[PDB]
């Protein structure tokens, strides 16, 4: 996952989880990438799937 | 199984919008972004209970899809959780609505705008959407938006979350019904 085209003002809501370096499960890639932007690039991907 | 319940495809989990039928053929509606590229759907994460197979899918532009039931014994309730649905209606600004989804459950709010354009990026743009102040989170895609016993829309997407508040867009269900020649029951 590349969050380069983020942020996005809206995300669809299917669930395909990713596990962030903050130990939070992100519900989909769009949600994860908007969070990376919001953290100003400090959040990273820990692994695919739930945390 | 009824509106708002989890549905699983090969790729992830969405929510069932509404159970609908044409003649003697039963189907369920859900979001097009969930039906896109999915063939078979199941009722559980283990994929042991089959529901059926995708029969139509419209996304982007619109955001609806329909799955034809192949499972003969599963109960196909014409409700949303326990709520009965008896008809479909057009959304209006100011209308109180309720959404149900497989991740967040039931949340209420109101329609704040019609015919909105939502750009999910990469050329995925959807038009004609209902905007509301109801929250939603991943997994809630495709679930029903209803008002009383009236079917109004299918959850498509948005921002924010249920803890802090959000904005969610829904595909008008009337359009899907029409496209597929099916009706709620």
């Amino acid at each position: 996952v590349d969050c380069s085209e983020y942020p996005k003002p809206a995300c669809t809501f299917e669930y395909r989880p990713l596990c962030g370096s903050d130990n939070k499960t992100y519900g989909n890639k769009c949600n994860f990438c908007n969070a990376v932007v919001e953290s100003n690039g400090t959040l990273t991907l820990s692994h695919f799937g739930k945390c | 199984i009824s509106g708002g319940d989890a549905i699983y495809s090969s790729t992830g989990r969405c929510s069932l919008g509404f159970n609908v039928r044409s003649g003697s053929t039963y189907y369920f509606l859900t979001a097009g972004h969930c039906t896109d590229g999915a063939t078979t759907w199941w009722a559980n994460s283990a994929r042991t209970t089959v529901l059926g197979t995708t029969s139509g899918s419209s996304f982007p532009n619109n955001d609806y899809g329909i799955v034809r039931y192949t499972n003969t014994t599963i109960p196909k309730d014409g409700t949303v959780g326990g709520q009965d649905i008896t008809s479909a209606a057009n959304a209006t600004v100011g209308m109180a609505v309720t959404r149900r989804g497989s991740t967040t459950g039931t949340h209420s709010g109101s329609v704040t705008a019609l015919n909105a354009t939502v750009n999910y990026g990469g050329g995925d743009v959807v038009y004609g959407m209902i905007r509301t102040n109801v929250c939603a989170e991943p997994g809630d895609s495709g679930g029903p938006l209803y008002s009383g016993t009236r079917a109004i829309g299918l959850t498509s997407g948005g921002s924010g979350n249920c803890s802090s508040g959000g904005t969610t867009f829904f595909q008008p269900v009337t359009e899907a019904l029409s496209a597929y020649g099916v009706s709620v029951y």
